[PDB]
């Protein structure tokens, strides 16, 4: 089984573009997020997702939007996307002002809250680093937390890496895997090729020895209770 | 090539 | 695309079965998990595993045991599968007599550490509470973690559930589903079918006010990179 | 129904 994907609309996709940093959080500028912020915007248009982006928003901003969205009438949507690119931690990622924890933006979309939204896909996609860990490489009711997807961009506790000029590792492979198979195959599938995408193509260059040659796995994380086509 |  | 699972065997699937705890601990005995132990048996002998049940084992005898497993030559052997039956909290599983991190157990299958399942499916399935939340429901080099599936039986945070009769809700789902499916769908999407299962026909029956009429949903964890098929 |  799965989602019914025909409503009059796909559903709105949110990017939350966090470039720009305070002073005083000492967090450096994320350069290449652009390309990944119009990327996704020309991916999920043409999926025929309502896009809105958003810049440089602060810790405050964020909690504000998310809010906001989540009491929106989604009844016609078939469902609900939001990138969150930016700086992180475990279970966190940073506003412009500061860290805000991930639990706090994803429980406005919960069933019981947005009622809208229950029974519909609630797709989160991060990238922004969880942890410090490098990896060296080798060789009716239903639950309120139901119908959630997290595809992040990296493994629990790791680092996550962009390049300045060509956007992160895992959103350019995100919308490369996207384009070339959201007509024919199931989301988890198309998640499972970036995964295998990010984890063989890739790998770090650095003149800093304690960056260089380093790789990434990013982790589907999926309370999806029915298979999710694109095209149906 | 940098980390987020 | 698919992982090879070809080889003479298709694996071990180590089952660690935990149903009685020492005083010290608080923790209840855990009735229904032999029925959980059995029908995984059966389920995986089916599919051609070599099975191997552990009772009751110390926090330290499973470290012990997953360090010899991982010691074990895996080159013959197409995948590992390992189930933990017992109690939990987020990121821990308890032995007999006390609490193991989740990440001192799996550490000894990356991809740097058991050569001879480097590329191979690595699958780890558990069944443990992950916090005290109540869900009260609605209406060239790779990645040395990379290949790893997490089937936790609930959502990050949330309690698990087992009927002291028939079973834990998880295990029995995840079993139907794998004797229903497993010579028609990739795993992903038998595993999308258990998260519907468990969502949908099962609701706690409990006369104590607090844990009557509670929900839950399963949590796919996916750093596979490629799809996983258990016929040939 | 028990919790684990």
């Amino acid at each position: 089984n799965s989602y019914k994907m025909d409503y009059p609309e796909m559903g709105l996709c949110i990017i939350i573009n966090n470039k720009n940093f305070h002073k005083s959080t000492g967090m450096t500028s994320r350069s290449g997020t652009d390309v990944d912020a119009a990327n996704l915007r020309e991916t999920f248009r043409n999926l025929k997702y309502e896009v809105r982006n958003k810049n440089d928003l602060t810790r405050e901003e964020i909690v504000e939007l998310m809010r906001d969205v989540s009491k929106e009438d989604h009844s016609k949507r078939s469902s609900f996307v939001c990138v969150l690119l930016s700086h992180g931690e475990e279970g966190i990622i940073f506003g412009t002002n500061g860290p805000v924890d991930l639990k706090k933006i994803t429980n406005f979309f919960r069933g019981d809250r947005c009622r809208s939204l229950t029974g519909k896909p609630k797709l989160f996609i991060i990238q922004a680093c969880r942890g410090t860990e490098l990896d060296c490489g080798i060789e009716h009711k239903i639950p309120v937390d139901a119908d959630f997807l997290y595809a992040y961009s990296t493994a629990p506790g790791y680092y996550s890496w962009r390049n300045s000029k060509d956007g992160s590792w895992f959103i350019q492979s995100l919308c490369a895997m996207l384009k070339q198979y959201a007509d024919k195959l199931e989301f988890m599938h198309i998640l499972t090729r970036v995964n295998r995408k990010v984890a063989t193509e890739f790998e770090s260059f650095s003149f800093d020895a304690t960056f260089h040659a380093k790789k990434q796995i990013p982790c589907i994380v999926s309370m999806l209770t029915k298979e999710l086509y694109f095209y149906h | 090539d940098v980390a987020d």
